[PDB]
DNA sequence: CCCCCCGGCCCCCCCGGC
DNA sequence: TTTCGGGGGGGCCGGGGGG
């Protein structure tokens, strides 16, 4: 058989209180002042660095760069802007050689006008790498030169628990 | 799909366009202006650069608000190109700031319509302003004849030699298994024009190319029956191939003497 | 990219020319007489993070052939494909061919080249040999031990020193005129020891600092809001904890670190760090107590590497602390 | 045409052997080849299955296998030509790949020689595919190995394989197919007179008292003596004791140890005192673990008991020494798994050199107690990993009606499941099978899963005496109950 | 500037065999054989910058002389070696007809035959066996282990020693009073010191000296030459009291910003190599140092594991 | 240049002769004498012969001032000459003591020359006499059907069997895929004489060969409209081509019985 | 319309320190 | 034994070109 859909605000409703209260917006990001004040005014400085987001178990890295990915793209646009890579995916030395390249080569995806005139639309994509203290070494060379090369069009945001894994 | 609007009366040209020079460069910037299309494209290892001119003429509609730059990668767009028929009319149809270029492929005659989309990319080249220069030697040939030599004398050797001097043409390759050299002389016929071999020597040439950069330039023979070759002790050789409305050239870097 | 100044300030203030490059003087001296007395050497960078090699090698290509050095350079780097195939036609190609559009020498840029294969490496000993007459090659590195005997063998090494404060000093300057800026003296002696040399960490908490500021235009960058948005703790906060470990009882140390901590949140490992340096001015009667600091405090710090429990290794620090110290008694 | 002038001639190829007897040392080895050749016609008249007094006649393929320049080719070459055979020759220059095989000496094997046929001997036009240089083959499958393993098994001509070391893996498929025949290293009397007369030949004096030495710098290769003996004569006419040790060290083969040889050196007291140590350094000792870096740690972690030590330390007793270098073996492990990692830590090699092999060593170093053996913990490691893929199977059939992991299943279910299974028919015989395979139909156990689990009990509940001792009649009848009825499957694939 | 001096390794590359300076019984032995011939196939083998190539090409040259370019097959690591390679081209030229003088052969040289492939050097066996009447083959190499015994059977083994100091040093005069350098007694003194045994890294030093600052003396030599950092590794090592140690380790290594896994391998190298300290000492040393090694690759690179690691070294050492 | 100088009018026909035999021997020496050339060579298994000969009226102006031996790679003469055309007339010059062979291709409607130098190998291979032997059977077939008839026969064994008795051939190949079997007679037409297959059995004959070494010398095929195929009872099968003035023959040892 | 050449994936085997 | 990554070598497959 088959089961109607059901809506975005009914499902989350029914899901675990962590998932159901995870941070929609900046504001909602609780005891991260010191560096969610540095990510708002990227909204009009539209200068957003390159981001290694560190620390310890639950304490809102991942909510934080959803959050400020919704934020400078909308609903409609982040998902063409954002490419988001984790532990559950393959992240080899040719995976960052090739894939991740080609990503951040690429032209960032046309905004349209409501896009335009409802969220600031910075000029560049973001790359996310989730758990990346779980990347090798060499992996983690790959990136080098890549990131500072296509910096024009692309910001990339590695996110860790255990920063001295990171080259 | 307005700012830039391009008809192809036959999608098969810009097919074959495509064809001459994608073994050559992979990344390419097409600069679309009023007056038509421009790329130059210089290939990894530095010694071969691509430059192909496309006029409005060339097009049964064309039309280009202001002036774009197209990035894109040619075995994709060549993958895309393959799949339209050959009696198909071709649009390359892009908007303002794009982000992708759209490919149209239509049949009226059969009321079939293919539409493509390739997402574009960030390509930080700058189009090379490739100032005129004097050449010591121009000379013409079918394309068919230098093609056949240049597959003749690579099987010999990975460098091929070639020296212009009064009234003569001499290709060489000296190899492991054997050497091999082709007299070509300057001739002119009235009964086929199209067979003739012209040469112009102010000075005499001799020069080096690799054998794989000429394999790689002889596949545009498929856009013109002729080739030119101006060669200069100085200058690096320029192999031109005449369009209809436009050329393919390219200049190709001669081996260092030593 | 709609404009420079959409760049992070780690890509908006890269050196463009020579005169730009700040804190080697000595390489930027000697390379710069090379290329103009035309006796440019196969050159060999070797430096920290941070220090100017790229930048410096950019530079210098550009000094040599101009605006147009992209198209008259073959730059390869960790991102790219560097195999012994890429070594025996790409590389083997350039090398062997002239210019395009000039008459001069030949450039071939291996950045990071202590990422490439040993083949590679091996393949490369014959090509820098055989076309030295018309072709150059350049190689960064920062862990030279991943560098063949054979390709040293070939290079003649620059070594980039970590950065001094007076060239630090400088670009600080240079970027506080461009960006309408104001810093405090004992802000930016904070930023300069954080940096530890390299200009990346000094940018990238400079334009932090910026965004920190309410008006930026008006307001000026206190050390206070450098430790705010870096986190880091303050020095008075690493002496009260000290002195509260070398003097007071366990329940005054233990209750005088968390209540550091606590106040603004400061991780144990950066306090761990600070007291280091503060006690490696500390002058010590015996030497067991100097060899029980450093193997206690560096076992410490490998067990927060990998996680584990914050008030132990808090606990485990004021132990340690007041073992090694109760050795100068006797 | 031109001809070559004996001058321009390597030494080797101007004294090249010319007939079997100027063949130095392997006499014996030489003859059986030869006798083996000669009689070949007559094992293929009896079908290759009456042996003779030399056991030859039952092999239709020979394997010569010895170490480098010792008169393989030639004598194989000589004994072929002797006979009269006409020779195809294969050798590592050419490609024998499975494909290539089948397509090209394949054909050959029962083929006449259009050579031996227009050049006339009875077997002139019979061919001797010779082929050389068999351990120059790279590959498991693809290589052409087992190719020509199973060609070996019905040739209808003489075969000889040569290589240089027969107890390679890659040779395994050549186990029992070929009759094997050793060279060894012809030792300096056999050689003495080749020698002596090529120096009197090329006039220039050699020494007779400093052969022996030659021949231990080149590890029994004769020719590499003969290539020794020409660089140095170009310029040193007179070779005697006042320049022996210069060109000894100059020209000494160094050859990687075998895995007992690493052993029995690396273990041994000497090199680890003062002058030994000075003699043999540390970084020699991590070379010679450099040898095979693969067996060399299994090799010490398997002998460092069985050593009477000289360096131990004063009142320290030797099961101290053996505790120390146990932990150092230990650590050497942890380092050894983080080198195999992810992270592919191969720069770490240096380091558990001498964590795995060079410092217990050093703990336990003496001289060797008995025979030096072979590590028992590949076979170990290999039966283990039998053992729990049978007890996996056992689990995924129990799976339906049992509750616990397969480690829980071996320790706590299997012994309730012997006492339900193997007992009863220790006690009723027959009257016990309805019984048994009931509890099996009740887990969908099959014959093979009651075998596999009366395969893992230990100590005093092992059963393979019981089992052995269980009358053949009630085991015959369990089987035929067994498969008279159907039974269900816990997995359907 | 878009000019290139020649560098002064190329320029003074000796072109004939009494030009080498070293190793003089092999290079009398190699000047013997290009006089009457006869060459056999040999391997030469050494450490970097010693002249192994220049010998090869040089005793290729005066044997073969006009016929040079028609009988030299030159392979090296950058070109094609395969066991396709080996055999289709080898094959082919061992087997081409070249009319030679009466005792003269066609030279096939391996530069760098160590890299070359187990299959390719299998291949080559009976390739030289069966053509030797023509064809000769001269390997250069590293590490001669890498090259298969069968192979070095066949080939006659010349093993290159280390240059001299002296040497060195006469190579230098001459090239001096070539290029007319002004130098001073200390300046080549320490460019032999820096350059241990390397003669082409003592020219490279020698002419970037000179471009660089023109007069060769001590202080220019050590600005364009750096002091090897084994030298301050073995003196953080040996030194007696901890507090000089870790005052070597921040001064003369951390600060000039060599990196922590540089000086961790290069304490293991040096401790390995100190014949003046009992091996089981340094046994211990180097169980501390792999320690440290270990720590540094997982990802905690910092001054503080360099120092505890010292402090271990003394400890170990009271 | 002058020692020998031997002019084909078309160059598509040495080539022709090579192709026909490229693919089973790599080395070939060569005899030219003013009688004209003569090659033999042996293939890699030795059970396969290849004797070709050359008269002088297949050139145009064939000269050899004396009796030379050129050792050839077939590899390299084949790269060589496609370089050529059909019309273009192919020259092969050699000198005295010859390291090389010059191959000129002249066209005399245009005014292109192509000089090509070819590295003489030096090969050592001995040289057999094939005396005249009567054999037991001769068939004379077209070179189309004999190729076809090879070819699908190869597709089943390894080994293909030849059984001739009177007035019937038989081709016979059994694999372990399956078997397969093809039997002709003798026949004659006036009307088309090329098809015609002639027969003369002296005694009945039964072989067995390998299928590769047919499936080469079918390669043949393409010089002549027919092919004689000579069996004896314990001899090497001749496969012969002729030509102009010329012949290529395949000598094929059998499978033993 | 069919056969052959030759570029490109695809699979499988083998080091990995100095 | 073997947890990535690089390199090499051999086997098919299929596009294109030629006949
Ligand atoms: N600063 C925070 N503010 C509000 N909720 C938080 C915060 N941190 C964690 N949470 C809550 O815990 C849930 C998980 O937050 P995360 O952003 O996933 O933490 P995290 O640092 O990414 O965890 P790791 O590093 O993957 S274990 C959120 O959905 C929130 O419900
Ligand atoms: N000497 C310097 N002078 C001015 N800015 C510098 C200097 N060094 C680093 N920077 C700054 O930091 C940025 C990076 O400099 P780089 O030249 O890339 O350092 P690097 O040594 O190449 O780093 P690695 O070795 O790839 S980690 C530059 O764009 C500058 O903004
Ligand atoms: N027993 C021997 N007596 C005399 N000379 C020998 C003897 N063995 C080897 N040689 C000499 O060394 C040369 C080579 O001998 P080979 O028969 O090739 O030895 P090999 O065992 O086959 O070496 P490999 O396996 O190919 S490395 C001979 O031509 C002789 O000159
Ligand atoms: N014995 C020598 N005498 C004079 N110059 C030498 C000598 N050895 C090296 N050189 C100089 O250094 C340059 C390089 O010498 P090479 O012969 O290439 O050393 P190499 O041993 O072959 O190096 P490798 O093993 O390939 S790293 C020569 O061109 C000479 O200029
Ligand atoms: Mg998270
Ligand atoms: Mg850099
Ligand atoms: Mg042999
Ligand atoms: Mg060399």
């Amino acid at each position: 058989r088959k089961i109607s859909k059901l809506a975005a605000e009914q499902s989350l409703a029914q899901q675990p209180w962590v998932e159901k209260y995870r941070p929609k917006n900046l504001d909602e990001v609780t005891a991260q002042d010191h560096a969610v004040t540095v990510l708002k005014k990227t909204l009009k400085s539209a200068n957003l660095p390159h981001m290694l987001f560190y620390g310890p178990p639950g304490t809102g890295k991942t909510s934080t760069i959803l959050a400020l990915t919704k934020e400078l793209y909308g609903p409609d646009l982040m998902k063409s802007r954002i490419l988001e890579l984790n532990a559950s995916d393959e992240r080899g030395i040719s995976i960052v050689r090739e894939k991740v390249k080609n990503f951040a080569r690429l032209t960032v995806s046309k905004p349209s006008k409501h896009d335009l005139e409802n969220y600031p639309c910075p000029p560049y994509k973001i790359i996310i790498l989730d758990e990346a203290d779980s990347m090798t070494a060499d992996a983690q060379s790959a990136l080098r030169r890549t990131m500072e090369t296509y910096s024009g069009v692309t910001r990339f945001c590695l996110i860790c628990n255990y920063v001295t894994r990171i080259i | 799909a307005s700012m830039l609007e391009a008809k192809f009366e036959e999608a098969s040209l810009f097919k074959r366009i495509i064809d001459g020079f994608k073994d050559c460069v992979q990344l390419v910037n097409f600069q679309c202006k009023e007056d038509g299309i421009i790329a130059q494209a210089v290939d990894d290892s530095r010694v071969l650069l691509v430059s192909l001119e496309i006029g409005v003429e060339a097009f049964q509609e064309y039309r280009c608000d202001h002036p774009v730059t197209l990035g894109m990668d040619l075995t994709s767009l060549s993958k895309i190109l393959r799949c339209g028929n050959n009696t198909d009319t071709l649009t390359l149809i892009a908007d303002n700031t794009p982000d992708s270029i759209i490919l149209l492929f239509e049949d009226t005659k059969k009321d079939r319509i293919a539409e493509y989309s390739l997402k574009l990319m960030d390509i930080d080249a700058d189009f090379l302003k490739i100032e005129e220069l004097q050449y010591d030697s121009t000379l013409s040939l079918p394309s068919s004849e230098f093609s056949k030599i240049v597959r003749d004398l690579s099987q010999l050797s990975d460098s091929i030699n070639i020296m212009i001097t009064k009234e003569t043409i001499k290709f060489v390759a000296d190899g492991d298994i054997g050497s091999g050299s082709v007299i070509i002389k300057p001739f002119v016929d009235m009964e086929h024009p199209e067979t003739s071999i012209k040469l112009e020597m102010d000075q005499p040439v001799d020069l080096t190319f690799g054998a794989k950069y000429l394999l790689d330039i002889i596949k545009g023979s498929s856009l013109s029956d002729r080739v030119g070759i101006r060669l200069s002790s100085e200058a690096p050789a320029l192999f031109q191939f005449d369009l209809k409305s436009g050329f393919l050239q390219f200049f190709l870097a001669p081996k260092f003497n030593d | 990219k709609r404009s420079k100044e959409n760049l992070p300030w780690v890509e908006k203030y890269r050196p463009e020319t020579l005169d730009e490059v700040y804190g080697q003087n000595e390489v930027i001296t000697t390379v710069r007489k090379f290329v103009d007395e035309g006796k440019l050497p196969h050159l060999l960078f070797y430096g920290p993070p941070g220090t100017g090699k790229t930048s410096t090698i950019v530079a210098l290509a550009r000094e040599i052939y101009g605006k147009n050095y992209s198209n008259m350079v073959l730059e390869l780097n960790a991102s790219d494909d560097r195999g012994i195939d890429v070594v025996r036609n790409q590389i083997k190609d350039f090398a062997s061919t002239r210019q395009i559009f000039s008459k001069g020498f030949k450039l071939i840029i291996l950045d990071e080249a202590d990422a490439m294969t040993n083949a590679a490496q091996n393949a490369l000993r014959r090509v820098i040999e055989r076309y030295t007459k018309n072709t150059r090659f350049c190689v960064l590195a920062n862990y030279a031990h991943k560098l063949t005997p054979a390709l040293l063998s070939r290079c003649t090494r620059f070594r980039f020193q970590p950065l001094p404060q007076e060239a630090i000093e400088r670009r600080i300057a240079n970027v506080l005129v461009h960006e309408k800026l104001k810093l405090s003296p004992n802000a930016e002696k904070a930023l300069i020891e954080l940096s530890n040399g390299d200009m990346r960490r000094v940018l990238n908490v400079l334009q932090s600092c910026k965004a920190t500021l309410d008006n930026p235009d008006e307001d000026e960058i206190s050390d206070d809001v450098i430790y705010e948005c870096c986190g880091a703790p303050r020095p008075s906060d690493l002496k009260a904890v000290l002195k509260s470990i070398l003097e007071d009882d366990w329940g005054t140390a233990h209750y005088t670190l968390n209540k550091v901590r606590s106040a603004k949140g400061l991780a144990l490992i950066d306090l761990i760090e600070g007291i280091v340096k503060i006690l490696e001015d500390y002058e010590l009667q015996n030497e067991e107590t100097r060899v029980h600091l450093l193997t206690k405090l560096a076992d410490i710090e490998y067990s927060i590497s990998k996680g584990g429990n914050d008030q132990i290794q808090g606990s485990a620090v004021i132990g340690a602390i007041k073992a090694s110290f109760e050795n100068e008694t006797v | 045409d031109n001809v070559v002038r004996e001058e321009d001639k390597l030494w080797t190829v101007k004294y090249a052997p010319t007939n079997l007897q100027q063949v130095c040392g392997n006499k014996g080895s030489v003859m059986k080849l030869k006798n083996w050749l000669a009689n070949w016609e007559n094992s293929k008249k009896n079908s290759f299955k009456h042996a003779g007094k030399d056991g030859s006649g039952v092999f239709r393929a020979a394997m010569l296998y010895g170490p480098p320049g010792i008169g393989k080719t030639t004598a194989a070459h000589l004994v072929a030509q002797e006979l009269g055979y006409d020779i195809l020759e294969q050798n590592a220059s050419d490609v024998r790949s499975k494909t290539l095989l089948n397509a090209g000496v394949k054909n050959a094997l029962d083929n006449m020689s259009v050579v031996g046929y227009f050049k006339h001997n009875l077997n002139g036009k019979h061919f001797v595919i010779i082929m050389d240089e068999v351990d120059g083959m790279s590959g498991g499958d693809r290589g052409g190995v087992g190719q020509l393993a199973q060609f070996c098994r019905k040739t209808s001509t003489p075969l000889i394989l040569i290589c240089n070391e027969r107890n390679l893996p890659k040779m395994r498929p050549f186990d029992r197919v070929c009759l094997d025949i050793q060279f060894r290293r012809p030792d300096a009397n056999s050689i003495k007179s080749r020698l002596m007369t090529i120096a009197i030949r090329e006039k220039f004096k050699l020494d007779p008292n400093v052969i022996d030495r030659l021949i231990q710098t080149t590890r029994g290769d004769i020719r590499q003596v003969i290539n020794l003996l020409s660089t140095i004569s170009t310029t040193t006419k007179t070779i005697n004791h006042e320049n022996i040790n210069e060109i000894s060290k100059a020209w000494e083969k160094n050859i990687a140890l075998k895995p007992f040889d690493i052993a029995h050196k690396m273990l041994d007291g000497q090199i680890y005192s003062d002058i030994g140590s000075r003699n043999f350094t540390l970084n020699d000792k991590i070379a010679l673990y450099f040898d095979d870096f693969d067996f060399t740690p299994l090799m010490i972690q398997e002998n460092y008991l069985s050593t009477r030590p000289s360096v131990l330390k004063p009142g320290q007793s030797h099961l101290e020494a053996v505790a120390e270098a146990a932990n150092c073996i230990s650590l050497g492990d942890i380092v050894e798994k983080k080198i195999r990692s992810s992270e592919q830590l191969w720069s770490l090699l240096p380091l558990h050199a001498v964590l795995s092999s060079v410092y217990p060593a050093s703990k336990v170093a003496g001289h060797m107690a008995g025979r030096i053996n072979f590590t028992a913990w590949l076979g170990q490691n290999s039966k283990s990993a039998k053992y729990y893929r049978l007890l996996q199977e056992i689990h995924y059939h129990t799976r339906l009606g049992t509750s616990t992991d397969k480690i829980g299943l071996r320790l706590d279910y299997l012994p309730t499941f012997r006492k339900r299974l193997l007992d009863p028919f220790l006690k009723q015989g027959a009257d016990a099978i309805s019984s048994v395979i009931e509890v099996m139909d009740d887990y969908y156990l099959t014959k093979e899963d009651w075998d596999s689990i009366m395969e893992f009990f230990v100590g005093p509940d092992v059963t393979t005496a019981i089992i052995k001792k269980i009358p053949a009649t009630v085991k015959s009848g369990f089987t035929r109950k067994y498969n008279s009825m159907t039974h269900p499957v816990a997995i359907y694939r | 500037t878009l000019s290139l001096q020649l560098p002064w390794v190329e320029k003074y590359r000796p072109q004939v065999l009494s030009d080498i300076v070293g190793n003089k019984e092999t290079i009398d032995r190699l000047q013997q054989i290009a006089k009457d011939g006869n060459m056999p196939h040999m391997i030469i083998s050494g450490m970097p910058g010693i002249g192994k190539t220049t010998s090869v090409h040089c005793l290729a040259h005066e044997l073969l002389g006009r016929s040079y370019a028609d009988g030299v097959l030159e392979l090296n690591a950058s070109d094609d070696r395969g066991i396709d390679v080996v055999r289709n081209q080898i094959k082919h030229f061992a087997q081409k007809k070249l009319h030679l003088p009466p005792g003269k052969h066609k030279i096939v040289i391996l530069d760098e035959a160590d890299s070359m492939t187990a299959g390719a050097q299998q291949a080559l066996r009976r390739t030289m066996e069966l053509y030797s009447n023509s064809t000769r083959f001269a390997f250069a190499c590293n590490q001669s282990n890498k090259i298969i015994e069968p192979l070095q059977s066949r080939c006659a083994i010349l093993r290159y020693s280390k240059l001299s100091d002296e040497d060195v040093l006469k190579r230098l005069l001459q090239i001096i009073k070539l290029e007319d350098v002004k130098y001073t007694n200390d300046g080549l003194e320490a460019i032999i010191f820096t350059a241990e045994g390397d003669m082409r890294q003592a020219i490279n030093n020698l002419q970037s000296t000179v471009a660089g600052h023109g007069l060769v003396n001590a202080d220019n030599v050590f600005k364009i030459v750096d002091s090897p950092h084994p030298l301050i590794v073995k003196k953080m090592l040996l030194a007696s009291n901890l507090e000089d140690s870790i005052q070597i380790l921040r001064t003369d290594l951390w600060k000039k910003g060599y990196s922590s896994i540089d000086i961790v391998t290069t304490s293991f190298r040096v401790t390995k190599n100190l014949a003046q300290v009992k091996e089981s000492v340094r046994l211990e040393m180097i169980k501390e140092i792999g320690l440290t090694h270990m720590r540094i690759l997982e990802g905690v690179g910092t001054y503080l594991q360099l120092a505890s690691m010292l402090a271990k070294i003394h400890k170990l050492n009271n």
